[PDB]
RNA sequence: UCUUCUG
């Protein structure tokens, strides 16, 4: 029920503490095209929040070069808080340091 | 009150009130039939 | 999904010439030839057989819903 | 302040083609002949469809769609139909109407192909330009499609299934010579294939005194219309609406007078 | 060559593989301003196209599949690794970029009627119904049939003929608003029979059932799930976009005889404004239009990777010019209605135009006396709920501007909440009133004779009512 | 995204 | 309807006083009881009482004849044991 | 009720929300659907 | 809480009292159309039918209403309700009684809404006032909504997928008010700015100025279908400028048709030469231009931005002042018409054949690259020998960037220049420009020449790496293409790199977007609750709500802003 | 779901007038003629003819608004001359000239082929 | 000029500069409903009713918000039917 | 006020206009007497506007005073703003 | 038995992996679909990075 | 209560 819940809210957390629950996980699929559904798989999220007008954490960064698509931002309210990753980009796995 | 069935494809006659399971396979998966009725439909 | 019946444009009955179509791809005409061949002279009819996308084969495959 | 006397060359006649010149002729009149053609030329083609069974990939709707797109020999069929308005009788009968039906099962493993060829027509006459084949649906093995159509006589006004022709092809003066376009650079445009010019001067020099005479034509048809019979039947056509205006003109003239 | 960096220690793969998967998809990315490229990266998700091989089996709320899908004339090469060419979203079309009768004006398309009836863009729209069997109840059992007026005395008077024993409709049986898809019934304790609970189409959804599905859920009550099928041919309304980040409504529809016809004969299935161009400088809109031109004559889908170096807009003018037409692209056009021909040449050639989601029908909604809300007594909100458009803030400020005292007054008191209260003459607060018994009487003052009628808004009943929940006394004096 | 004294 | 209508030329605001809610709140002797409902649905001295206000859309109040459209609600007081501070 | 006809069925309606006389029309009731609006566990808590 | 509920916005203090969800309103997609008149708007016939407008029962009206009433609610010009004496309303849809159906004088029949009734417009965000104008109704059969183009300025409104709100009075009084106070006829001058809201716009501003031009002769039978457009055409056909060898009217000559009644006006064609005025030919001007109507006749001059758009002394904002707001709807329609349909006969395009330019022209704007390169590459030399001296003010880096950005400026507007000389007279690019109807000469420049330099902050593009832009260049690499400068053109292509800081740019430009919104909402709103309620009082003082005299006369001399004109004192410049 | 009926564009419902004829107040002998349910194709015929004619002082055909079917028709004639009897003569010499027509091209059918 | 003249004048009235905010509108002597529609909203409520302020009802707010009609243009004014003018002239009807 | 004295505007406002024209379309439309001859003119508003000109409508405004006196014109003392 | 974990569609774990197309075309899931997500009751959610 | 779009 823990993993279902968490999924199925959206809500990352327990149910009965919401208090530290990050909400925007876990969306349903976009399914109109093929294009949404590929591109909604390839996404990221950045955690600063929409109300906030502050514009650095919205800007393109020289570093998003290769590993963050430049053109492909909401327009709206969340401009450049909301990526999606290039072509090639693979993020790690992670491995033991030993 | 024809049901077809998703695994076997074989009509089954259920009744109201009646488990939804198509016998000679069990699947719980079943479509209603086209109805009888027909519909004009304009080729435009 | 399937070849349209009279391209959009002009209204030639271009449904026919799919099947010929593959198969004088299958032939090793080049695109072009085998649009020649099967009489498609406006680039508007063109367009239609050459970029077709012939989907029904794709969803053929799935079995029938009623055998 | 009368007509002018038009005169018509045929320079191609094929089966899916006519070519032809009307000279000595207004642009108004031209163009509304090579509008009749598109618009106004009666033509039976599929217009109700009652699907019995329909297990195709494609949904019904589609089915019905495509075979109403299906060309229909209407070559002399047409002028003996009655539009479906005016007959009197309920619904369809025999007199405004041809009756198509078309039942395929596909019970081999190969998928089976459901063609134009399957339609099988009540009326001799109108058969769906078979004598490849137009595909209607891909029907794999365990599917059926079981349909009943009838066809009513129709112009393309209404819609597109009743235009009798493929492309009208109308080009008058080939060579710029009433400066009608006015090209910003001459020398690049290709010439035309009615040009009558020498390859090295680009345009014809202005004739003020010039209007738009000597229309050429290019008719190709879907095989629904004989492309003779697509011209003579769009002049005749055009004829009757002048017509029809000309009496319900003088009806109102008498009457408020 | 001369000396830059002598000590290079790796090297780019492809530079357009910096670009996503959405933006993949966009023909000569470099020749476009970037807000634009931004723009088309977020219109390409709401185009329509086949999303998925097995959308038949799927049943999905709000599914929309093309009629019939083209793969794009002029291609990216990574697009072969998005699989576009097997799914496409959109249609070749033959585009001018003209002005023709006023009505593609702004950002608005000019679509050929004759086209659209040839299956130019048209599409088909799934919406399931989903509804649950419920006996969680200790007394309330919601099964599955079909209501009857007299047994049932809770009922509405929609048509219920359609529903079979089942409950459930048939399909194959045409849908119009207001229909009862599934008949389901609460069993009514009775504390001293039936409290309808069928549920209903939306309204104007006009479409044929497809599919009809009876299961057991996860919880094991039955489930029954309805598909209903509408298709929609593209209206003066609906929203097409090309690549490149012109979007825009269809104006209006003129048929093939209305429509601009070349020599050939070729009428464009869209005419596009010419002053949509400059201010954005969507130049790979306009060669795309080139490639596509040379793409369809030739017979190979056109190049247009990002960065290439090798197609210039000189070759592919010259490769044009090798097939007969104008090097640039441009053709001599004949008006429609007159023949005459168009003294400038049009600029015509093959263009993906996608078709969005966003369309007319499902974006009208009208409001007249309609329900209201229970807790302010105000029309409700929302096209399901047949709720008003808000008349808000900014718009009684500019009312206020206008000096129209009373179209103010009537679109925020006597169109939304009109309501009547008894108020108290010696003390502001409201007083008990009953109109049947003809005796107003207000507690407090044991004062009968000084009570007055006053015409509130039922919402501001409720500010004043809570006012005084929270010891605030807003007496409302008359004099 | 034409100078520094117009627009980005 | 006989008592003729008026426009409020003046809103005066003040703090109620508790003999006047006493007398002012149709609940006589307070919200006795915490549950709402008692003969199954109402529960007079309780949170929903039938004179304060209309129930199920079908039933009148017991002061006025509303049916859910002519009450304007009618108030009820709790009489705190002790005094409390107002926020 | 309809006050013209004695024991009158007055039919439901979805558009306005209101009851009325099928046989003459007339609205009984103006506005009177609005929006017409776990007891299992436990008890009133 | 109570207080939770009465303190945010959509509680019952805002969100439920000071705007409210209404009845009698409708919304859909907006798509255009220039048949219709300024004043009319096109409503679908399910919007038009579900909406109802009541009508009291005269003697003068009770047959047309009885056949109303008979029609019922599904015939579309039908009556939805019929509302007695007593206040019964008897619902025509379910059956009423034969005798129901009677009317008698005081009945109120709900009619559907029908042609030439009178509505209110609306689009959010409403900023102004002009953003609420109210509509005369015309009934057209497909959904969606159809406003006049000219219409669409006050709005701010494109058809891209926009929508609009439609609000219907429903009482004789608030038609009347709307009718009276917030027509679009009425709201054509903004007090604002004391310009008119309203101008030809798009196809139409760019066919007006070919058709204006000298070099447009018209022949007998154009002229015949252009005046058939004309609405207020005398039916006298003007006299041809050229009568032989064939008779040849003007573009101006039939212009002159549609100019209401006898306005003078004198105004400057955009291309106009700056020396013309002194020099000779000062009145019969080389280029056509200096547009000058007298008595209601284009006398010489190419029609504009300037002359038919949105500026004081335009010839729409002196119709307005002088000939009435009736004959200026009149006359805005009127352009569109006969202009919209002499485009078809012209016609407008854009091609890739304007973005390209001469081969001449493309070697010099490279060479004004190459040198411009060059001298930025001397500036970063003298900076690393330090022999730069700082700006007084400025550290040397500030004064660095400042003399490199001088020097890519510079170079940028030299190469639009080039590319702007090679545009010739066909130019469609030239022409949308010349007219004003969209577009600049920076997108032209952009187009041909160069896109210009990246600026991100206001600065070059940053360091975003350690010391670098992007991994490809080298450390501490200040040259133009390191920093942002992007040589190519659009139609050119941008390298890679060049792509990248082209985003980068354009990425600020949506952020600034997306941020004005906001908090240029939140000023709006507190400007408007500060000064609500100050009116002119009939002592013609300006006082608020607490009769406190915030001015003793409205704007020092008691006169409203829309009245008002440009003009010149002439005794406060002289010597004497 | 407010589209038109196909059918709307050509076919006159039930007590439409094909032709109405209302005289021109503003100018002598002129008629302003009104056609239900026809579009370009006979107006442009229409006009034309009548421009040919020379005691047709003006002559011009108007489509109030492409969603609607209708043509209006202002014919203005010489004094001795009536708008309606040019119309009516407009209409009989667009026969003639279609029916020439039709003639040869039923003998340049009947030539091209076997000839 | 006679837009940025008004909000100048409004600011500067009182002779304190009076900020376009919650804390400079809402301190001037207007009346507490008005002051209710912008910002401070309940704030300003409880003060009111603590002090025993009353509205004056002057306000275009205000008599929105009680739903009648505005102070404003078309409502500054009140008609009177005149019965000389009745009787005289041709009544018809 | 008396009748003497007024200082308001001779010219009826925008605003009264408005007003008055819609207050005398709603009186016509519940049958009050029209004034005017009415050439074939159904609509109430319409023939309220030939009331208007012809000067023969019987309201008269009652301007208020910012000082709470109040100066009572006749919609025929008043200039039409037209 | 400790439980049951949600699996992500054509991950390792789940039943489509390793499956030729013509399999999956047998089981009604689309050779083309790209997988990734989770079906929790019913709907598939994706988990935003 | 959320998320996602549309301007
Ligand atoms: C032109 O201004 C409009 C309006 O200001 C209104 N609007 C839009 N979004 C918002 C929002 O979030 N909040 C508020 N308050 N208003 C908003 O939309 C603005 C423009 O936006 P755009 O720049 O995308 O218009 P294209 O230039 O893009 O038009 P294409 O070529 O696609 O038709
Ligand atoms: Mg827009
Ligand atoms: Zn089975
Ligand atoms: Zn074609
Ligand atoms: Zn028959
Ligand atoms: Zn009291
Ligand atoms: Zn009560
Ligand atoms: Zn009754």
């Amino acid at each position: 029920d823990g993993l279902k819940y968490s999924l199925a809210t959206g809500n990352w957390g327990d149910q009965k503490k919401a208090h530290q629950a990050r909400a925007g996980v876990s969306q349903v699929l976009n399914r109109l095209t093929f294009a949404s559904t590929l591109s909604h798989l390839r996404r990221l999220n950045s955690p600063i929040g929409r109300d906030g007008k502050l514009a650095k954490p919205r800007q393109l960064h020289n570093t998003l070069w290769g590993m963050v698509c430049p053109a492909e931002t909401p327009e709206g309210h969340a401009v450049g808080l909301v990526k999606n990753l290039a072509l090639m980009a693979y993020i790690s796995v992670g491995s033991q340091p030993s | 009150m024809i049901y077809i069935c998703g695994e076997c494809h074989t009509e089954n006659e259920i009744k109201s009130r009646d488990p939804i399971r198509c016998r000679e396979c069990g699947y719980r998966i079943m479509y209603k039939k086209r109805t009888k009725r027909l519909v004009v439909f304009d080729a435009r | 999904m399937i070849i349209p019946v009279r391209c959009f444009t002009c209204g030639k009955i271009v449904g026919n010439k799919w099947e010929a179509y593959l198969g004088l791809l299958q032939a090793e005409y080049t695109e072009g030839d085998a649009l020649d061949a099967l009489g498609l002279k406006r680039y508007c009819c063109r367009r239609m057989l050459l970029a077709h996308v012939d989907l029904i084969e794709k969803l053929l495959n799935y079995a029938p819903l009623e055998k | 302040p009368y007509a002018n006397q038009p005169t018509v060359r045929i320079t191609e006649l094929t089966d899916e083609n006519v070519k032809f010149i009307i000279e000595n002729t207004d642009l108004a009149v031209a163009n509304s002949i090579r509008r009749v053609f598109i618009a106004e030329v009666p033509i039976i083609a599929i217009d109700w469809v009652q699907i019995d069974a329909n297990s195709s990939v494609l949904h019904d709707e589609f089915i019905a769609h495509r075979l109403g797109l299906i060309p229909l020999t209407s070559d002399d069929i047409v002028d003996k139909l009655q539009y479906s308005r005016d007959c009197t009788c309920e619904e369809f009968c025999p007199e405004c109407s041809v009756e198509f039906t078309l039942d395929v099962r596909c019970n081999e493993d190969q998928t089976r192909h459901v063609t134009s060829r399957d339609l099988i027509s009540n009326s001799p006459r109108v058969i769906p330009v078979t004598s490849d084949d137009i595909l209607i649906v891909k029907l794999r093995k365990g599917q059926e499609l079981r349909l009943r159509a009838y066809a009513k006589k129709g112009f393309g006004k209404e819609h597109a299934k009743w235009n009798p022709t493929a492309g009208v092809a109308f080009e008058y003066d080939p060579d710029n010579a009433l400066r009608h376009t006015v090209y910003p650079k001459p020398e690049e445009w290709p010439k035309s294939e009615y040009s009558e010019l020498d390859e090295d001067e680009s345009q014809a020099p202005y004739d003020p005194n010039g209007k738009p005479e000597r229309f050429y034509y290019n008719v190709e048809s879907c095989g629904s219309l004989r492309p003779e019979t697509i011209v003579l039947s769009a002049l005749s056509g055009l004829k009757k609406k002048l017509s029809d205006l000309q009496t319900q003109l003088s009806h109102e003239i008498q009457s408020d007078v | 060559e001369v000396a830059y960096c002598s000590t290079y220690t790796h090297c780019e793969i492809h530079p357009s593989m910096i670009l996503g998967v959405c933006a993949s998809i966009i023909p000569f990315p470099d020749h476009n301003q970037s807000p634009r490229n931004t723009y088309q990266s977020a219109m390409g998700k709401q185009a329509m196209g086949v999303y998925i091989t097995n959308f038949h089996v799927r049943m999905d709320t709000l599914a929309h599949v093309l009629y019939y899908p083209q793969k794009p004339l002029v291609t990216t090469r990574s697009m072969e690794y998005l699989r576009f060419r097997e799914l496409p979203a959109g249609i070749n079309s033959i585009v001018a970029i003209a002005s023709y009768t006023g009505y593609n004006q702004e950002d608005s398309v000019i679509m050929n009627r004759s086209a659209v009836d040839r299956g130019f863009f048209r599409s088909v729209f799934y919406r399931s119904y989903k509804e649950q069997e419920s006996k969680k109840g200790f007394d309330q059992e919601e099964v599955f049939e079909k209501p009857t007026r007299e047994t049932c005395q809770g009922m509405r008077h929609a048509i219920y003929d359609k529903l079979d024993d089942d409950g459930l409709i048939a399909p194959g049986v045409r849908v119009s608003g207001d229909d009862v898809i599934i008949g389901k019934t609460v069993t009514l304790p009775e504390n001293e029979t039936k409290r309808d609970c069928s549920t209903f189409l939306r309204t104007s959804e006009t479409g044929i059932v497809d599919q009809v599905m009876v299961t057991l859920n996860q919880e094991g009550y039955k489930f029954c799930k309805i598909r209903v099928r509408s298709v929609r041919i593209p209206q003066i309304g609906d929203k097409f976009a090309s690549r490149h980040g012109q979007k825009g409504t269809c104006g209006i529809q003129y048929r093939q005889e209305d429509m601009p016809f070349t020599c050939e004969g070729i009428t464009p299935d869209i005419i596009i404004n010419p002053h949509a161009i400059p201010s954005r400088m969507t130049i790979g809109h306009l060669i795309e239009c080139l490639q596509g031109k040379v793409s369809a004559n030739k017979g190979e889908i056109g190049d247009a990777t990002p960065f290439n170096d090798a197609v210039n807009v000189q070759k592919i003018s010259n490769l044009l010019s090798d097939y007969g037409y104008h090097l640039r692209g441009n053709e001599v056009l004949y008006n429609g209605f007159t023949g005459r021909k168009i003294t400038s040449q049009i600029f015509i050639g093959p263009t993906y135009y996608q078709r969005l989601k966003h369309m007319v029908d499902d974006k009208i909604h009208s409001r007249a006396r309609g329900p209201i809300q229970i807790l302010n007594r105000q029309p409700m909100e929302g096209r399901s709920r047949d709720g008003g458009l808000r008349f808000g803030e900014m718009e009684r400020d500019c009312q206020i501007a206008h000096g129209a005292a009373q179209f103010l007054r009537e679109r925020l008191f006597e169109a939304s909440d009109p309501y009547q209260v008894h108020v108290c003459n010696l003390c502001g607060i409201m007083a008990i009133a009953n109109t049947r018994t003809h005796t107003y009487e207000c507690r407090g003052c044991r004062n009968k004779t000084q009570i007055s009628l006053v015409r509130m808004p039922y919402a501001c009943k409720l500010l004043f009512q809570e006012l005084m929940s929270m010891s605030i006394a807003p007496r409302m004096m008359s004099v | 995204i034409w100078g520094i004294g117009c627009n980005p | 309807s006989a008592c003729p209508l008026r426009t409020i030329k003046r809103v005066q605001f003040g703090v109620l006083s508790p003999d006047e809610l006493k007398r002012m709140s149709v609940t006589e002797g307070g919200i006795k009881y915490p549950e709402t409902t008692e003969g199954g649905r109402p529960k007079l001295g309780g949170l929903m009482d039938p004179r304060q206000g209309v129930i199920e859309r079908t039933g009148r109040c017991q002061t006025c004849a509303g049916n859910m459209t002519e009450c304007p609600g009618h108030f009820g007081h709790i009489e705190l044991a002790k005094p409390v501070f107002h926020v | 009720t309809c006050p013209n006809h004695p024991d009158a069925i007055l039919v439901e309606d979805y558009r306005a929300g209101d009851m009325i006389c099928p046989e003459c029309g007339l609205v009984v009731g103006d506005r009177v659907i609005d929006v017409g609006s776990n007891p299992l566990l436990s008890d009133g808590d | 809480s109570l207080k939770q509920r009465l303190k945010g916005k959509e509680g019952r203090v805002r969100g439920n009292l000071m705007g409210k969800r209404v009845d009698f309103s409708a919304r859909t997609v907006i798509t255009p159309d220039p048949n219709l008149s300024i004043d009319q708007v096109g409503v679908p016939r399910s919007i038009a039918a579900n909406m109802t407008f009541a009508e009291i029962v005269t003697p003068f009206n009770i047959d047309r209403l009885q056949e109303l009433v008979r029609r019922g609610n599904s015939q579309y010009p039908g009556a939805k309700y019929i509302i007695r004496d007593n206040g019964d309303r008897i619902d025509l849809r379910f059956h009423p009684k034969p005798s129901d159906l009677h009317l008698q004088t005081g009945y109120k029949v709900e009619r559907h809404m029908c042609d030439g009734d009178i509505v209110i417009f609306n689009r959010q965000p409403t900023l102004h006032k002009m953003s609420m104008m109210g509509h005369r109704v015309r009934i057209l059969p497909w959904s969606t909504f159809r406003l006049n183009l000219s219409v669409t300025t006050p709005y701010n409104a494109d058809f891209d997928g926009d929508e609009m709100n439609l609000h219907l009075p429903q009482s004789l009084e608030t038609r009347a008010e709307i009718q009276e106070l917030a027509m679009v006829p009425r709201m054509i001058v903004t007090p604002q700015s004391n310009r008119p809201v309203m101008g030809i716009v798009q196809d139409t501003l760019t066919a007006v100025r070919k058709f204006t031009k000298r070099d447009v002769f018209l022949e007998r039978g154009e002229v015949m279908n252009l005046l058939m457009f004309l609405s207020t055409w005398d039916g006298k056909v003007p006299q041809p400028a050229i009568l032989k060898p064939r008779p040849l009217w003007t573009g101006k000559q039939i212009f002159s048709l549609i100019i209401p009644g006898h306005i003078n006006c004198i105004r400057t064609h955009s291309t106009h030469p700056d020396d013309e005025d002194s020099g000779p030919y000062k009145h019969i001007s080389p280029g056509d231009t200096k547009v000058v109507v007298e008595n209601g006749e284009l006398i010489m001059g190419i029609l504009c931005k300037k002359s038919l758009g949105t500026s004081a002394g335009s010839l729409v904002h002196i119709s307005y002042l002088e000939m009435g707001h009736d004959i200026t709807r009149l006359f805005y329609s009127n352009i569109q018409t006969v202009i919209n349909n002499w485009l078809l006969i012209e016609g407008h395009t854009i091609g890739i054949g304007d973005s390209i330019a001469d081969s001449k022209t493309y070697q010099d704007i490279q060479n004004t690259i190459k040198k411009a390169k060059q001298d930025v590459i001397e500036v970063i030399e003298k900076a690393h020998n330090n022999e730069l001296e700082p700006t007084p003010g400025n550290t040397l880096r500030q004064t660095f960037e400042n003399q490199v950005n001088r020097i890519l400026n510079d170079a940028r507007d030299k190469t639009g220049s080039s590319a702007q000389k090679s545009l010739s007279e066909y130019n469609n690019f030239k022409s949308m420009v010349v007219s004003g109807a969209k577009g600049s000469k920076i997108n032209i420049s952009q187009v041909i020449a160069v896109v210009g330099q990246q600026n991100v902050e206001g600065k070059r593009i940053p360091f975003g790496f350690k010391h670098r832009t992007l991994p490809h260049f080298i450390k501490d690499d200040y040259g133009p293409e390191s920093r942002g400068f992007v040589e190519n053109s659009y139609l050119a292509g941008l390298t890679p790199t060049e792509f990248f800081f082209h985003a980068m740019g354009g990425r600020e430009g949506l952020i600034d977007t997306a941020v004005k919104t906001a908090e240029t909402g939140y000023i709006q709103r507190r400007l408007i609750k500060s000064m609500e309620s100050v009116m002119v009082k009939y002592d013609a003082t300006v006082r608020n709500s607490i009769n406190q005299v915030v001015q003793l006369r409205y704007g020092e001399d008691g006169l409203a802003g829309e009245s008002v004109e440009f003009q010149n004192l002439a005794t406060l410049k002289p010597s004497n | 779901m407010n589209a038109p009926p196909a059918f709307e564009s050509f076919l006159l419902f039930e007590g439409e007038k094909k032709i109405t004829i209302n005289k021109d107040t503003k100018v002598p002998n002129a008629c302003l003629f009104t056609i239900n349910k026809e579009d370009h194709t006979l107006g442009n015929i229409i006009k034309s003819q009548l421009l040919k004619d020379p005691q047709v002082l003006f002559a011009g055909y108007k489509v109030p608004h492409p969603l609607e079917h209708k043509i209006i028709i202002r014919v203005q004639t010489t004094p001795d001359y009536s708008p309606q009897e040019a119309f009516t003569n407009a209409i009989t010499d667009l026969i003639s000239e279609l029916s020439l027509l039709e003639e040869r091209f039923r003998v340049a059918i009947k030539d091209k082929q076997e000839g | 000029y006679r837009h940025l003249a008004l909000l100048c004048d409004t600011m500067t009235c009182r002779g304190h500069l009076m900020a376009i905010t919650r804390h400079g509108v809402n301190r001037q002597d207007t009346g507490p409903l008005m002051k209710c529609s912008f910002e401070e909203t309940v704030d300003v409520l409880m003060e009111a009713a603590a002090h025993g302020e009353s509205d004056p009802m002057k306000g275009v707010s205000e008599n929105i918000m009680l739903g009648q009609l505005a102070p404003a243009g078309t409502g500054c004014f009140d008609l009177l039917l005149d019965a000389e003018k009745c009787k005289y002239g041709m009544e018809i009807p | 006020q008396a009748n003497q004295k007024r200082i308001t505007t001779p010219y009826m406002t925008k605003y009264e206009r408005a007003r008055v024209l819609g207050t005398r379309a709603l009186q016509i439309a519940m049958c009050a007497p029209v004034m005017v001859e009415l050439e074939g003119e159904t609509d109430p508003l319409l023939i309220a506007m030939k009331e208007l000109k012809a000067r023969k409508i019987p309201i008269i405004i009652r301007r208020y005073l910012p000082d709470g006196s109040y100066e009572d014109w006749g919609v025929d003392e008043l200039i039409i703003s037209d | 038995f400790i439980g049951k974990i949600p699996i992500m569609l054509r991950s390792t774990y789940c039943l489509l992996n390793g499956l030729t197309d013509r399999d999956l075309c047998e089981l009604n899931e689309c050779p083309l679909d790209p997988g990734g997500y989770f079906i929790i009751n019913g709907s598939e959610k994706v988990l935003i990075a």
